[PDB]
């Protein structure tokens, strides 16, 4: 997941 | 020498062989989707996925007022064969890019070995493989048959910009981490990219930037790999156990967390927030659980099914988990063979080191702030290549990273939404  | 050694065009005629419609495991039913098998045990599936989450079968945008930060909707993304078509050229051009790395390919080869462990039988004397772990190819004469895959690699469900690697469960086992692992099933879109700022203090600050420089697309398809590497090899670790980011003012003040398998994958200084005492707690407990694989093949002599014989399955699992056999024929888990495989899948195998293989500017952390969504268009050799990516050598983008400069490269990118202020 690519997150923030 | 290509990882694909076909041009596939969405409209090919099925084959029932490596094109054809197909089933997933997914407990719901569906109707068949057109899929195309772009290597061994790896298919690409060009539609937005509706299938591995039944309750996640709806793309339409929820009303503007119930939407979040960093989310991008669009219902008719994926609906059309155009689309499609360069959707699976964009993917296959994309493993073809990671594929053509030293990196890459060690990566793709150990995706490849890392078949789905059989073990979804109840006599511990008899190997079976899980069906959870196959899908069902429609065969020339409308029959439907079962085969075993490693990958899947489909489009986004409704929130467009999130990407992620997802199987499906076991009743009991927790096949992502316990060493057995599971098909992965990874939403992306090669069709979209995002923004990121050069300048440290201010990618990783909420309020600042819009994004000037575009992650290269093959940098992200290769952070879902190295996690779908993990949970293949059942070693991906618990999404609970979490890094209470202390490091950084803005995600402190909101309280985020962020996963250590995240963590992990990004590699790079971030992995250095994962402690030694919980990382050899980690090691150890995988490493029990290759042992407790190791004598369930040992117990095991007796197969089920007829495609493969016991003794290539053995050795399929002893190559898979790289264990050793002795003069008799029980196998075991050599401590400094099972020390390079972990290592390998968790400290070789990192966005950080994947950045150094394909020469391009990256976010430098995990820990940032999204800026921006781009579309993108990365089939045409004239904007992207297996070679350089954007940064098109011989050309004023090939230097600096000029290509990945949105405001210089101007005509390979959309901005489609602004994050920066939303948080
Ligand atoms: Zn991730």
């Amino acid at each position: 997941r690519r997150g923030f | 020498m290509p990882f694909v050694n076909k041009q596939f065009n969405y409209k090919d005629p099925v084959n029932g062989v490596d094109i054809a419609y197909i089933k997933i495991p997914n407990a719901g039913q569906m109707q068949p989707v057109k899929a195309f098998k772009i290597h061994n045990k790896i298919w690409v599936i060009p539609e937005r996925d509706t299938f591995t989450n039944p309750e996640e079968g709806d793309l339409n945008p929820p009303p503007e007022a119930k939407q979040v930060p960093v989310s991008y909707y669009d219902s008719t993304y994926l609906s059309t064969d155009n689309e499609k078509d360069n959707y699976l050229k964009g993917v296959t051009k994309l493993f073809e890019r990671i594929y053509s790395t030293d990196l890459g390919r060690m990566l793709l080869t150990s995706i490849v070995r890392g078949i789905p462990f059989w073990g979804g039988s109840t006599i511990d004397t008899e190997l079976k493989v899980i069906d959870t772990n196959c899908i069902n190819v429609i065969q020339p004469d409308g029959s439907y048959r079962s085969e075993e895959l490693n990958l899947v690699i489909i489009g986004p469900s409704a929130d467009i910009i999130q990407f992620e690697c997802k199987s499906f469960g076991h009743e009991v086992l927790n096949l992502t981490r316990n060493g057995y692992g599971s098909t992965q099933y990874i939403r992306f879109s090669p069709d979209f990219t995002f923004g990121f700022e050069e300048s440290l203090e201010v990618d990783t600050n909420p309020l600042l930037g819009a994004g000037k420089f575009a992650t290269d697309p093959a940098v992200t398809l290769a952070h879902e790999l190295i996690h779908a590497g993990h949970r293949l090899y059942g070693i991906a670790i618990n999404p609970n156990r979490v890094f209470k980011v202390n490091t950084n003012a803005y995600y402190e003040m909101s309280g985020l967390e962020v996963s250590f398998e995240e963590l992990r994958t990004f590699g790079g200084h971030d992995a250095k927030f994962i402690d030694s005492l919980q990382e050899n707690e980690f090691r150890l407990y995988y490493y029990n659980k290759f042992k407790d694989i190791a004598s369930t093949l040992n117990k095991a002599k007796s197969i089920v099914g007829t495609t493969a014989s016991l003794q290539y399955m053995k050795n399929v699992f002893k190559e898979k988990y790289l264990l050793s056999e002795d003069t008799s024929g029980k196998f075991s888990v050599d401590k400094l063979k099972f020390d390079k495989l972990y290592k390998m899948l968790t400290e070789i195998y990192t966005e950080d080191n994947f950045v150094k293989f394909f020469k391009v500017l990256n976010r430098k952390t995990y820990l940032n702030f999204d800026k921006a969504v781009f579309k993108i268009n990365i089939v045409p050799k004239v904007n992207y290549t297996i070679y350089d990516g954007f940064n098109l050598r011989n050309t004023n983008l090939a230097a600096n990273f000029n290509g990945q400069n949105t405001e210089i490269n101007n005509m390979n990118f959309t901005k489609l939404k602004n994050f920066t202020g939303l948080f």
